[PDB]
This record gives C-alpha cells, structure tokens and sequence, in this order.
C-alpha cells in the first residue's frame, strides 16, 4: 500500500495495531511492529493520532530486553515526529536521552549529532527548574570543551553579560560554513518557516532570559534606555511584555508618566519584609560578632 | 437579536464576564499606565469601560 499510493489504509492498520498490541506479551515483534505506528503518521499528518499512538508508544520502557539493532536510529527517528508536530520543548526529553549513543557506536560521527543537539534540550529547558539541576548533567565531560560553542553555552549558564548578537552573527554563520562539527545545520535550516520560528522564538527566549536574570537584581537598569542601547523599538518590547504577563510579570511597579519599571520595592508591610530583614540582619549581625570575637580572645592566648 | 428572548440580560452577562477576564487580564500587570494606550489594543471607547470599572 505504500508504493499502490493508497493511503486510506493507514486508519485501518493503525486501528488493528492498537488490537494486536494488546492481548499477548511480546519483546521482539512489538519493537519490530512499532514502526509502522509512524511509518504511514508521515503521510497521515495528524495531531490527534499523534497524540493517541507517543502516549501508546513510550508508555513502558526501561533498558534490555529489546533487540532489532539500529535501536538508537529508530529512538532518533521517534520523537522528532513530536518535535515537527510539538515547538520546542518535546524534545527536553528526547535529546537527552541520546547520552547513551556515542559509547553503542563510533564517537567520530556523534559530533555532527549527538554534541549538536545536546545543547538543544538545555537551551530549550525551562527557567523555573530543570535549568538549576539539567546543567550539571552535561557538565563534567572532557569533549564539551572542545565544542566551539563551549563559550555561548557558558554564557547561556550563568551571571549573563549584555552584549550585541551582531558578533554572534558571523559565529553562526561560520557554524554553518564549517561541516567539520554540528554540520547538519542546513538540514536543521532545511524548513524555511521551522528555521524562522525557531530562530525568532529563541532570540525571544534569549532576550526574555537576560530580563528574567536582571529580575533578580533590583539595580533598576532603567529598559528604556536599554532600547536605545540595543537600538529597538519599544513596540516588541511591549510584545515581549505581551509575552511576560504569562510569563508572571504580575509582579511589578510601573509609571504613568515615564517609562521606568520597577520589579522590586512593594507596599513594604512592617511585619513582613523590612521585619525578616531586620531579623536575619542583626542575628547574623549578633552571632557573627559572638563567634570571632571570643576565637580572638582564645588566639590571644597562644602568645602566653 | 430584536426578537431575543429575555436571555439576552445572560448574552450581555457573558459579554461582561469576558470583559472582566479582559479587564482583569491586561490591567492586573500594569500598577499606573496611561489608559489610551491600553484601550488602544481593544480599540473601544473608554466611557463604557470606565463605566463598568468603577461599578
């Protein structure tokens, strides 16, 4: 039926998969029968079918007891069906899985792969959580330094410097001329509308993750004059607000008048904010000079 | 909706539950902000707004 051109089949099989996938306990021919889950799905396009067989494919899995060989292909050949379907963090749970393949197979081919798309789940991680813990994973390994893109990795991890993305133009750029590491970068591209998402939505990630960083700080960086510095409009900015009002901006003081933002100094209850830090202030305060003082006067002693 | 039965006092009671999750919606993160510039998106008078609001 895939050379016969008739793809009104495909809702059949894959209504009698769900009826030959249950009933019995089989290793090797479920693996082997799975593909077809999204084999005619290419053809198909589906959302809810989508939605119905990755919830009835990965629903139980661990480690052994399955052997087709090739296993890790067909793992890469999986859940990017839910990336073309899904955005961006479908994947969080795809490619860092994918750990695990450069020790089945030659080391000399997962740089254009596995190294490439390793950074993708940790960039695409959420700010609330996994990003703390997500981070340590790939840290420790003696190939992540030899990765180019060690840097802007360092720079995605902490204490974020403002700086122009016009330098890192020409460093994406040459990220695509080079085919020596991460070369499928045209095959990445190879979406005209997917690239331009992709890319606009992580220029507006990036550029709402410095301002959830600067967040913390209350040095009131004054973003009016930021835009005038990062020479943008305010019109996108406003749209970036559209974006922070789900992002929990809900928390906030702002002017009428001017265009300065404040994310810090509230109402100040007396019996809240000003009370905690005058406890932690002076406690810290009363046993630090408790601890040291009295060392000094034991110090004091060796000299006798 | 000349002809509407009196359930068009519910019509303009969901109209004005929306206009509440609005109103709620795109204030809330504004502490002061000018109110032509917010009504600008919604494109609407501010009369019946500010009608509604202070109700």
């Amino acid at each position: 039926k895939e050379q016969n051109g008739d793809v009104k089949e495909a809702a059949s099989i894959l209504q009698e998969l769900q009826v030959e996938t249950y009933g019995s306990m089989e290793k090797k021919e479920r693996v082997e029968f799975i593909l077809e889950q999204m084999r005619l799905c290419l053809a198909v396009k589906d959302y809810i079918r989508t939605q119905i067989i990755s919830k009835k494919i990965n629903t139980k899995f661990f480690q052994e007891e399955n052997t087709e060989k090739l296993k890790l292909k067909y793992y890469n050949l999986m859940i990017q069906l839910d990336q073309h379907e899904g955005s961006y963090l479908s994947i969080c749970k795809h490619y860092r899985a994918i750990y695990d393949t450069p020790c089945i197979q030659a080391e000399s081919e997962k740089w254009q792969q596995a190294l490439k798309s390793v950074v993708l789940y940790v960039i695409l991680a959420p700010f609330d959580n996994e990003q703390s813990d997500l981070v340590h994973r790939i840290s420790g390994d003696k190939k992540l330094e030899e990765i180019p893109k060690y840097k802007d990795l360092l720079k995605l991890f902490t204490t974020m410097e403002l700086m122009r993305w016009s330098t890192l133009v020409e460093d994406y750029g040459m990220e695509l001329r080079k085919g020596s590491l991460e070369s499928p970068a045209t095959d990445v591209f190879g979406s005209t509308e997917e690239g331009e998402k992709r890319w606009k939505d992580l220029k507006n990630r990036v550029v709402e993750h410095n301002i959830r960083i600067m967040a913390k700080y209350y040095t009131r960086i004054t973003m009016k004059r930021m835009a005038q510095l990062l020479d943008l409009s305010v019109d996108e900015s406003e749209a970036f607000l559209s974006n922070l009002v789900v992002n929990k901006t809900i928390f906030a003081k702002v002017d009428r008048l001017a265009g300065i933002i404040n994310f810090q100094r509230p109402k100040d209850p007396n019996n809240l904010l000003n009370d905690w830090s005058q406890k932690l202030n002076s406690l810290m305060s009363l046993v630090n000079k408790t601890t040291h003082l009295i060392a000094k006067e034991e110090m004091i002693h060796n000299l006798q | 909706l000349r002809d509407d039965p009196i359930i068009s006092t519910h019509l303009a009671k969901l109209y004005d539950n929306l206009l509440e999750q609005n109103l709620i919606r795109v204030i809330e993160p504004f502490s002061r902000v000018q109110i032509e510039h917010i009504s600008s998106l919604i494109k609407l008078s501010k009369a019946d707004v500010e009608r509604k609001l202070s109700q």
